[PDB]
Order: structure tokens, then C-alpha cells, then sequence
DNA sequence: CATCAAGCCTTCCTTCAGGTGTTGCTCCAGAAAGGGTGT
DNA sequence: ACACCCTTTCATTATTAT
């Protein structure tokens, strides 16, 4: 249905890229071996063909949030805010496999290769939620396609096309942020500080001698793991304008209404990761619904028929469709 | 052979989702409610055909002008 | 008749490949055994001959979308956007054989060989849609060749020929994208989180205890129920790059070219090669050279009016009985 | 719950950033080699996207305190001031593992790769303190999301949504502050100043000889000269303390930490009194709940956390800290 | 109202922390043959 | 009454490179 929403992260973005990455104390990414290197968890980078120079199109890094992460964020937003409140306010209830199917797509691993019925597939793609996220044991094709969260950057210039040449960033886009993880009893300094510990000074001093023995063992190994862990992680810098391309292949009115309700309830949700460091906080400053701007500061304030259709369809929401979606033909 | 011999996987799948939509709308007149990927119209089938990039040499007895026009077409 | 479609992938391209491919936590693809390897499903790649930097040719990995995939994409966008709306407008319906023939080229209406007279072979080859693909029980040869989607890349330079040295990408066009399935019962955190579940806390704790029992069983097995926790990888072709796409019509009518042109007009809603949940394959069409003449505008196709008029007179003249007699008899 | 803690640092903020950075006699940072190059440790800088020409947005470094530092500061003024007096007042005593799991996130740097049972998760996230800060050996997620301390600056215009359109500081917010350590035995002066060291003046003489030896040529002498970049004092900062579906006791514990927030140092530069700050405001999902005596309003949160510290027990911290 | 000094020195970093767990895929790519039943 | 459809049903090996 080609929803193009633009958000602004007011707090860093940490979609942690899996890898074995290190960093020097200065900030050089993945140094040659022999120098003192600290663990680094880089943010999720994609490669993108971009225009550097004049027609010298190159695969450059662009740090993003994965579309799987943003898809699950949209799913859990419309689940915790639209689907489950309307499912608890009436007497409907889900099985644990039905909850697992509604959130992770499938009730388990080991799916059945037996397909689903044509009437079943038509009714489930007519459902407000199941047709967006068609998982199940018999794998439906959910009609919702969720793009990755791309920063509005020159390196994504071929992706964004036109209409984004203003408010476009350039140059470096990320930042290494370090964390200490200091041992707590090294901060202990007085008998009044230690009165909560069983034994007081005895157990604290015993942990200190254990720390000294562990440090001696680590020095013997260089020439059981303590609570001191100095490390780094690369985040995306805040204040960026990002784009997010929801799309729906011939949607029901209620399904795109549910996507609009999840985008209206995207306030106070975290995008990818770094929960303790508040990372992923964002403000949506634009929603375009087939190209027309339908986001004010108060809310959507447009696309009314989608909202009435999803209101009438979460009024008619029940657990029977979720249960027969989660039901395995093998099991 | 200019290249190592590789293999092309290809599949034939009738779209079960599109067929379900057309069967609900009545554009497809199918009484059967369940597809079958093992066999039938909705048989998802997989088949692997060998692939070579090479130089093709053929020896024959024929007029040079006639063959050149055919192979130029 | 030759049509060159130059597209630019807006999202990543992922045409999945067979085979047991693996990757470590670091990006080492297919590590030797004796190390932690993870399942990886790569993009569709074939080795192609290239002569870049030397006069001789070497087998280089070129990551493409198969011509079968783009052929079925052209078929499905003509059906979804031109053929089926027209048939619904006339109120015509398709049988099992006509649907499996038009939408998949399958011979399941008549599995037995169907004999077609050269005259009816000619009339169905002059059909705007049927002659493009053929198929069905008759196994008609189509007028249409749909080549693979080739990236404008130095590996593809033998396939591309000249005229593509500008905007030619180089190096690796792929990237391993990591996807994991979280177990949502592990993310249950409160009574209000779990009271939408039958049983609630007792069923949640039963799931947790079943998961720990399966984890201890797997740990003792290493020294068959699969849980919902998964972590895997898939190699995609990076977004933003440019692709060529060759569509050659073997002595067509004007209405068949008009049907392919209407496909290229309505194709911007479609997706290439799947990866559907992650929005993979979304693209824009940057150029369409019609026998080498650039005809693509920003709003569809301007010009080529004889093909559009011929396909218009074809689709107001289109009924399903041509499809039924192409499938059955 | 969203909490906007507007603070003002009274003294220069110094949250040291990693890196072998350097400074000259003048203010040139990281100079070309060959010039007199003193070591500089800088404050934690955060690149933020802000308009540089008012139509173009670029990455401009903004001095911050990390959300990890501010989070553990909040945890320590919440634990040391509320949790530990409530534990010793009822006689409850933690183990050293539960003590470490209270102040750090866990007791061992190896967490067990095991999900905890749902009853444990529900009791831990319904707990005030443990619900605020997760972790443990089975790696619980907390309900508290603590952002970095951002100064209200024109660099953070895209960071700060509204409400500060007239109260933005502009310009550079840092100063290189110089420090040194003389050798005190160089500064004796009198034979009555060596009547307290054993060996006497000649022994002090021997130390000077070592310095003279160290003037000619790994031991290092006391004579050091260095610098640290600090944020300027008097800056007004904005702190985002966000809450993920909180119980009333958790918000009450956060408000108790911000209420007696006064006698704590924003961590870094302890001997120079660097972390001293006062709070100009606290917004509780948009409403101003701060007064000169602390936090006014939010009464149900204070009664809920007061009912939470009564019945606060050791055994919940023990089962949170116990590894599977 | 003009020079006349119009710096000298020496400091010019110190210690650890320098990850940990887990994921480590799922399934299907048959097609009679024997029963129904629906036009 | 025959074409369309829904369930059984039966066949045998075997290692793996990148």
C-alpha cells in the first residue's frame, strides 16, 4: 500500500551486528594483532551501491536497523497495543502455541510440509493480523513486507530516489561508545558500606583474595571470569532522520488500518536494542500513505476508512482464527 | 569448456496464495480445497539441469553463405 | 523485438540458492568442520566468464536473479494487472487446467499429450498472452524470452557487452544478513504479559521447563523437537545497484509487445525473487530501451502507441474461452 | 513513564573518554609529532546530527555523560540510600554474590545461557529494584531505560523535541584544565621538614640523586604535568529516564533516587569535586513535579515504594543472584 | 616623542579492564489406487 | 456415469566438498 514513514531517533541506535570485532584504545576498528584490543559490538551495517564521485558507484557501508527487527517491532507494537487489549477486553484467550505463533510466526520448529486449505489461506490473509504476519506451521505468505530502517544519507541516495535531497546526512554516521563494568566491592570503603554483606569484611576480603588469585592466574596465562569487563560498542549517532518502507500487496482495509494503529502506537517503543542505555528511542515526523503526508504531531489525522475498518475488525477479533492458525496438521 | 560445469536449480510452483484468492473470488473454478505440492496443478517441483559455458565446434559439409545467414539469425 | 529493462533495486535482492551453506559468527562462509558453523542460504549466483584486467576469461561469481524467476514475475504481473482484471470485467472464469496453464504453464488440465493443428498453433501463438509463454498440455513454444536479471557489474561484462561501463559496480555485491527467531515465551515478563494465554503462568512455566529439558537433551546428545530459538544467516545482493533485463519477443504481434509494456508499466508494485517478509526485491525501473530506443519515462511509458493500442484492442477482445481451448481442447 | 530530569552541574563535568589524546602548551588537540605533546584525556563526546548551516544537518560532537554512568549513578543513589538502609533496618543481609548483583548486573562475568522460569521473571520484574535493573546470571531485562545526560545545547536541537526553544546554550562547552604533581621532596626547603622522614636529610638527598639520575636517562618519578578536557560548569543538562510498563513501586524508587540526588557526584574527577550538580526540574510524563525541597506530587508512587521497602527481603536478591 | 627588554625550564601519564551465552534451521518438492460425491 | 477430490501406500540407500 506503500507506506513510507520517516522517524527521528533522539537516542542512539544499537542494532548489534554479530561478529568478532575488536578496537584499540584510540578508536581504530579491528586492529592488527599484537596491540591491546578491546571487544567491540558494531551496529548493524549494510553495504549499499552508492554514488561517490561521478559515476564511480561503490559498495559503501550504511548502518541500519534490519527489516526483520523493524518487522518484529511493528508486530509486537500492534500485538501489545491493539491485538491483545482487544483480545483481553473480551473473553478470548490464546494457547501457548497460539501466542508463540502470533509473536514468533511459528508455534515451534519442525513444520509440517502438508499445506493449508485454500479457504483457510483466503480467510487468514483476510485476517487483520494473520495476513500481515503469515507464519504458522504451514507457512502462509503474509501480505506485509517490511523494509529495513535506512538513515536518510547520501550513501542511500540511489535507494531513496527523489524528495530526500534536503535533510540528508553525509560523512560519518556512527560512534563508538565505551562501557567499564566496574567491580562493586572495589567501591567498598567502610564498615558502614559493608554491613549488608553476609560476614561484612570477611566475605569482601575473601572475594578480594580471589580477585588477586585470578589476576595472578591471568598474568601467568598471558606470561572463572571476574566482574571487570571494559568494552566498546558502535552505535548510530542520534538526531538522524530515518526512512521505513512498509508495503502491503493488495491489503484488506483493516490490515493497513492495523499498520496505521501500530505506527500511531510507536511512541515509547525502542527500535532494536540497548534497553538499559535507552537506545532506539525515536520520534516519527512523517507518514506517507501512497505518497500523501498523513502524520501530524498529534497523530495520523488522516486515512479514516482504514481506522474504521480496523476498529470494526478488532471489534470482531477472536481467538478462533489464532488457534486454527497455530494448529499443526502433523500435531 | 571455458568454465567449470555448474548446476541450475529451477522450480515450478503454482502460487497457492494467488490461487486461494482467485478461488475465493470465483475467477478460478476449483472445487478442491487443498493444494498438493507432491503432485497436481500445485506441485511445487524442483529440477536441476547442468550448465556449461564453452566453445561450440561443429564440423559439417555445406555452403558457407547459407549457414552464415541462418546462424546470423 | 528486443526490450532492455534497466532497473535499480531499492531493497536487497535475495533469490535463494540450494545446498548446505554455512557461516561462522564472523563472515567466513563454509568454514571447515570442527568449528561453530551456522546455516546460510545465499543468493542465486552462477559462475560466468569475464575478461577484466586481462584478455583471457575467468570464472567469476555473478549474483543474478534467474530467468525463470523473472519470466514468472512477468507472467504474474501481466495476470495480476492486465489479464485477470480484464477477465473479471467480462465476468469470465478459469478452470483448473486454464489456471494451471495461464499462471504456471502446467499441463495438469490434460496430462496426456494434447495434439494442436499448425493453424491453431498459429492462432494461439498470435494470442496476446498465450503466445508469450505457451505451456499447458500442448507445450507451445513461447514468443517470449525472458533473460536473467544481470547486475551491471564487471563480472557481467561479457553478458552485458558494451554500453554499460558507466554505472558499473565492482567487487562484492553480496552481504550476509543475520536473522534470528526469538522465543517469545522467554520474553514474557509479567502477569499482564501472560494473561492473554490459556493457563497463563502455569502454561508459560511449562513451556520454559520444556525448553530447558530440550536444551539439556541437546547438550547430552552433542556429547528431536526444535525450539523457537533460531539464529541463521542469508546472503543478499546489496541494495541500490543497477541491473539489466533482456526480454526478446520472437516475431511478435503488436499486442504481445503492448502486454509486456503494460507489465513494465504496472511492475513497480511487484517484487523480484522473493524474500517477501523482509521486503526484498523492491525496485524501480530506470530505463526501457525498445529495440535500443529509450522509451521509459518516470510515469510509465510514453510513446510506443501502436503496441498500447493493439494490446487495448486485445484486452477488450479478451475472453477466457481462448485459455480454456488452449488448455483443454 | 518518561522522566525529564533537568539538572545543572555546579562544577565542571568530567566523564573521561578512552583514547590516547594529546595537547600542546596551547589548545591544539592531537598535534603533529615533534611539538611539545602533553597527554590529554577528554570528556565523553557524543556525535549528534544538528543543522550546521540551518538547511544541512552534519555530525557535531556534543559533550555528554554516558547513560551507563548516569544509570549506575542512579542505581547507586537508589541502592545505597534506600535499599541498603531498608535491608539493615529489617536485619536482612545479602550474600556477596547478591551484593555484586545489586550494584553490578550480576555476580560472575560468566552468565549462564539458561532462561529462568516465568514465575522468577514475574517476581523479579514486579520487584522494585530488580525490576528496574535486570541482569543476573540468567540475564533478566530491566524496566528502566536510562539515556545519556545531554546538555541543552544547539547541537542537540534534533535531540530535544520541544520545551527548550528559548533555553539553549550556544558555543563551545568545554575547557582544557591543566593539572600537575610536583615531587614533594623537591619542595622541602628546611631541615625541620626532614625531621619526620627516617634517615633524615641525607636520605632525602638520595631521592634527589635518583631524580638527577632520572634527569639524565620502568620506574617513573612523581613530577607529572598533564591536562583533562572538562565540560564547563553552570551548563544545564537534560536526562531521559524512561520506564517500560512500570509498577508504581519502581517509579517511586526512581523518584526516591532523584529526591535525594543532591549529595552525589556525576562520576568522574572525584578529588576535584567535578560531579557536583543540582536539579532544576523533573518532569513525570510531561508535568513538572520538582520543587526546591525535592519532588512534589507523585504521591501514589511514594506510598507504593514505601510499601515496597517494607517487606523488602534478602531472599529475592539471593534467588535473583543464584546461578542455575 | 623613539629603543629596551620583546622568556627561561620542565613537565611532555599512571593501571586495568583488553566480554560473557545463545543461537549452531524447519519442510517439501509422488502419484497411483481405492474410496467417495457433485455436476 | 464419469470427472473431480480426499485419503493410504509403497519402494531403498546413504556420505558429504566448498
Amino acid at each position: 500500500m506503500q507506506i513510507e514513514v520517516t522517524v527521528r531517533n533522539i537516542t542512539p541506535i544499537f542494532s548489534a551486528a554479530p561478529g568478532s570485532n575488536y578496537i584499540t584504545i584510540d578508536g581504530t576498528i579491528n586492529p592488527p594483532p599484537g596491540v591491546s584490543r578491546f571487544p567491540l559490538v558494531r551496529t548493524r551495517m549494510m553495504y549499499v551501491a552508492a554514488d561517490v564521485g561521478d559515476g564511480v558507484i561503490k559498495s559503501v557501508p550504511l548502518q541500519i536497523v534490519p527489516g526483520n527487527t523493524m518487522r518484529s517491532l511493528l508486530r509486537r507494537t500492534m500485538l501489545k497495543h491493539v491485538i491483545e487489549p482487544a483480545l483481553v477486553e473480551k473473553g478470548n484467550k490464546l494457547s501457548i502455541g497460539a501466542y508463540a505463533t502470533a509473536y514468533s510466526g511459528n508455534a515451534t520448529g519442525n513444520p509440517d510440509g502438508v499445506p493449508s486449505s485454500f479457504d483457510e489461506i483466503a480467510t487468514m490473509r483476510a485476517h487483520p493480523f494473520i495476513g500481515l504476519f503469515g507464519g504458522g506451521p504451514r507457512m502462509l505468505e503474509g501480505r506485509l513486507m517490511v523494509d529495513s530502517l535506512y538513515p536518510i544519507h547520501t550513501n542511500a541516495e540511489r535507494i531513496l530516489g527523489a524528495g530526500y535531497e534536503n535533510e540528508m546526512m553525509s560523512g560519518p554516521i556512527t560512534q563508538v561508545v565505551w562501557a567499564r563494568r566496574m567491580d562493586p566491592i572495589l567501591n567498598l570503603g567502610s564498615s558502614e558500606d559493608v554491613e549488608v554483606i553476609n560476614g561484612g569484611a570477611v566475605a569482601a576480603n575473601g572475594w578480594i583474595q580471589d580477585l588477586l588469585a585470578n589476576s595472578k592466574a591471568a598474568a601467568s596465562k598471558k606470561k572463572g571470569r571476574g566482574l571487570k569487563a571494559f568494552n566498546a560498542h558502535e552505535v548510530v549517532i542520534p538526531g538522524l532522520k530515518w526512512v521505513w518502507r512498509i508495503s502491503l500487496d493488495r491489503p484488506t482495509d483493516a490490515q493497513v488500518g492495523l499498520v496505521l494503529l501500530a505506527l500511531n502506537k510507536m511512541t515509547n517503543e525502542r527500535i532494536a536494542g540497548g534497553h538499559s542505555k535507552d537506545y532506539g528511542r525515536f520520534v516519527i515526523d512523517g507518514v506517507s500513505l501512497n505518497g500523501e503526508q498523513v502524520w501530524s504531531q498529534s497523530g495520523i489525522t488522516g486515512g479514516e476508512q482504514y481506522f474504521d475498518a480496523v476498529a470494526e475488525a478488532i471489534d470482531g477479533l477472536s481467538s478462533k482464527e489464532f488457534e486454527q492458525f497455530a494448529q499443526s496438521a502433523k500435531e | 569448456r571455458q568454465l567449470p560445469n555448474q548446476m541450475w536449480m529451477q522450480t515450478g510452483r503454482l502460487s497457492i496464495v494467488e490461487a486461494a484468492r482467485h478461488r475465493q473470488s470465483g475467477y478460478l473454478q476449483l472445487r478442491a480445497g487443498k493444494p498438493n505440492p507432491a503432485g497436481g496443478p500445485f506441485k511445487t517441483s524442483i529440477y536441476h539441469r547442468p550448465i556449461v559455458q564453452a566453445e561450440l565446434t561443429a564440423f559439417c559439409v555445406g555452403d558457407q553463405q547459407g549457414i552464415e545467414a541462418l546462424l546470423s539469425e
